[PDB]
């Protein structure tokens, strides 16, 4: 607080509108270069013309302020009249580039507004993701690196902007999930994937399931009927309470009637593997809506298969092979050699009992690149680490530090020196 | 007291004023009926108090918090004084230019 | 012809002269809101800044103090030329960044910018190019001498 | 793996399957294994080395 | 795997609920 009292705090944080504008400008530069450059030229022109109008107003007010005599008896009045006529002509001509700017902004809006909304949603889910496991904290430069991978490395690179936008969106979702979940635990992969599924659903001619998702997230925490015990014909007390809590949904109204009407449906909803075949029903329903209804039914009936049902929902929403690369082994060579800046250290956070030093040394043997592996924990080790870092920056070799988590008080200036 | 002492020199008095029926009072022993400078000093005190409340609410929510100090209140009242003086002076200057312009065009 | 050219100018000047009397009565409340925002809402993000401004405006409405509710809190504090200069000196076009520039310009206590992207640092260095501004660090050994030199020579210093 | 004799491939397949089973059994503790042992990469390397020898 | 899968689903729901939060004794 002694330092807090003496200074005026100013935060340059990132907002939704600023992120949307930056991502829209980047998309314009990547896709429509001449259109983006003429747009920028027109904004610069509009700013210059507005400055000229302000100069006109100030000059006219100053000239009429200090005439020091009759207006009709001076020629300076005539000169100011001529200048005002010229500036009236240019403010009249301003309407043409105003209309051209209007055409430009409507075109870019109708072409790339949902993409920028997806940009904002994905990056702010990315920032809010840090509330789980304290370990991942993704910065804005990480998202910008994702965009430099998406827009500038287009697989199967087309020459059609309408389908190129959809290709960019799908590739963005896929590589965002790949790059984030490459550095998370396996328990949070499904959470991140279904958050991205929610973003994709929000970004699309599909009705929003706001009440459905609100009840899915806050169905157990909501208050249910007290003392109302349904039939225990084929459902336990917990399943009956879940059915009671679900029954307030308008789509699932006569669930109590339906479960006993489908008396033969004791296998499609109980035992076996219910994630594949789901009984009952939620008008032609969309496949995503059917997946949502099946997910709610699974959460009400068999909470064990909730992970499988969420995986199937993610598969139906973003593609069957959306998260089929996580179970593949980690191809670290291409990731290091292609998508890692030399100024960014490669963090390898490992659970106890499973190290990565063998992986790094195998990489060194494969690429035939020399490494000084230095074990952190002594003053001599710190000096050797600084010397090796300086030599590696000068020459171009790789430097490796092991058991890095034993000196945060040194990691602070290590990060500062790296920056 | 510090707000009323710091904002005593300026022309904050309004001959016409309407006392609110809701009478939002945060400072005890506020004179009744309050005047314009009393009302705006009480409003400044309320601004400090509601920043106390907002900071406590953010700390309860869970986000990281930063302590607020009477130096902030002194900075705010200095900013109020400087901005009031600057805005009044520039508005008077622009009105003088506009009035002499109307006089000249009438001539 | 001069009168025909100046008819629109007189039309604007008459209505601005008429509205000057209303513009004079909103000065106290508008300046109170602006001062509270510029000295208090520096640390908080956009949502909390909007919440604080809404609370202050609600209290001023409850106290029957007239304030302009149809003007931007950055348009009331910035000039067009200064905004253009800021945009020229690598500043983002967001209203939050413009408010931060306003707080940096009209500061009373020396500010402490918290920028995880370096945009604020680049903006300050590009803005203070006329004066011999110097960049240093608290970790640097040659920091006390730099602060001493800044104090004697009267040049801006960024640490 | 491809080094002679040809049965080394099947032996390594059996060893990999055994390692995978006894490593996956650690998730369902204490029903799989009574204690949370660490059947890491080093045990796999030692088993491969002794099979080769 | 029933209890483990059930508590994993509960933890997933709690984690996304924490995600959606930003958006005398």
């Amino acid at each position: 607080p002694d330092l807090c009292s003496r200074v005026t705090f100013v935060n340059f944080t990132v907002t939704r509108s600023s992120l949307q504008s930056q991502c829209l400008n980047e998309v314009l530069k990547a896709e429509r270069p001449d259109v983006d450059e003429k747009r920028s030229d027109l904004l610069k022109l509009q700013g210059e013309f507005q400055l000229r109008l302000r100069q006109l107003e100030k000059s006219l007010l100053q000239a009429l302020n200090e005439v020091k005599g009759r207006i009709l008896d001076d020629d300076t009045i005539i000169t100011t009249l001529e200048n005002l006529k010229r500036e009236a002509a240019e403010v009249t001509r301003k309407v043409e580039e105003t209309d051209i700017v209007m055409q430009e902004v409507e075109t870019v809006s109708q072409q790339y507004l949902p993409l920028s909304t997806a940009c904002s949603s994905i990056y702010f889910t990315m920032e809010s993701l840090k509330q789980i496991h304290f370990l991942y904290q993704y910065s804005l430069q990480f998202f910008l690196d994702i965009y430099h991978n998406v827009l500038y490395e287009n697989p199967n690179l087309v020459t059609d902007h309408t389908q190129r936008l959809s290709i960019i969106t799908k590739d963005l979702f896929q590589v965002a999930f790949n790059r984030v979940a490459r550095g998370m635990l396996h328990q949070d992969h499904i959470t991140f994937a279904m958050l991205l599924a929610r973003i994709k659903l929000k970004g699309t001619g599909e009705p929003t399931y706001d009440a459905e998702f609100q009840h899915f997230l806050r169905g157990n925490e909501i208050v249910l009927s007290a003392g109302s015990t349904p039939r225990i014909q084929g459902l336990t007390v917990e399943q009956a309470e879940a059915v009671v809590r679900l029954s307030c949904l308008p789509a699932f109204k006569d669930l109590i009637a339906k479960v006993q009407a489908d008396e033969q449906f004791g296998i499609w909803l109980d035992s076996s593997s219910p994630e594949q075949t789901v009984p009952y029903l939620w008008t032609p329903a969309t496949p995503i809506g059917q997946a949502i209804h099946r997910l709610l039914l699974i959460q009400a009936f068999r909470p064990d298969r909730l992970l499988a049902m969420a995986h199937m929902f993610v598969s139906t929403n973003l593609g069957e092979s959306f998260m089929s690369i996580m179970e593949q082994p980690l191809d670290l060579t291409h990731i290091v050699g292609t998508e890692v800046k030399p100024n960014t250290p490669v963090l390898m956070c490992s659970v106890p009992g499973y190290d990565a030093s063998g992986h790094v040394e195998d990489l060194a043997a494969e690429q035939n690149t020399q490494i000084t592996s230095i074990a952190i924990g002594s003053a001599e080790g710190f000096n050797q680490a600084d010397k090796a870092i300086n030599t590696a920056v000068k020459s171009g070799r790789w430097v490796m530090l092991k058991n890095v988590h034993l000196a945060p008080g040194w990691l602070m200036q290590l990060e500062k020196k790296l920056h | 007291q510090v707000g009323k002492e710091f904002t005593s020199k300026m022309d904050l008095e309004k001959p016409n004023y309407i006392v609110p029926d809701y009478m939002p009072v945060v400072y005890d022993k506020l004179p009744q009926p309050p005047s314009h400078r009393e009302a705006i000093v009480n409003s400044c005190v309320f601004v400090h108090q509601t920043l106390h409340q907002a900071n406590a609410r953010l700390a309860k929510r869970g986000g990281r918090t930063m302590a607020i100090t009477p130096r902030h209140y002194l900075d705010f009242i200095n900013h109020y004084a400087n901005l009031f003086h600057e805005k009044r002076s520039e508005l008077e200057e622009q009105q003088m230019h506009l009035n002499v312009g109307l006089r000249k065009i009438k001539e | 012809a001069l009168l025909k050219s100046l008819s629109a100018e007189r039309e604007r000047w008459e209505k601005t002269s008429e509205t000057f009397k209303n513009q004079m009565s909103t000065i106290a409340g508008d300046c109170l809101l602006s001062a509270a925002f510029i000295a208090y809402a520096g640390y908080f993000d956009q949502q909390m800044r909007q919440n604080l401004f809404t609370t202050w405006s609600h209290h001023l409405q409850q106290a029957n103090i007239q304030f302009r509710t149809d003007i931007a809190r950055t348009e009331y504090l910035s000039n067009a030329d200064e905004r253009l200069r800021w945009q020229a000196s690598s500043l983002p076009a967001d209203d939050l960044c413009t408010e931060n520039a306003i707080m940096l310009k009209r500061f009373n206590r020396y500010p402490l910018i918290i920028d995880p992207s370096g945009q604020a640092t680049e903006f300050i260095m590009n803005e203070y190019k006329d004066r011999k501004i110097t960049r240093t660090s608290f970790l640097d050994d040659a920091f006390r001498k730099n602060l001493e030199s800044a104090l004697r020579f009267g040049n801006p210093l960024l640490v | 793996i491809c080094k002679s004799p040809n049965e080394r491939a099947r032996l390594y397949f059996l060893l990999a399957w055994f390692h995978a089973i006894i490593q996956e059994r650690l998730r369902y503790a204490p029903l799989g294994w009574s204690k949370k042992y660490e059947f890491g990469e080093s045990d796999l390397r030692s088993a491969c080395d002794t099979v080769d020898t | 795997e029933r209890v483990l899968l059930t508590t994993q689903g509960v933890d997933m729901i709690s984690k996304m609920l924490k995600m959606q939060m930003l958006e005398t004794l």
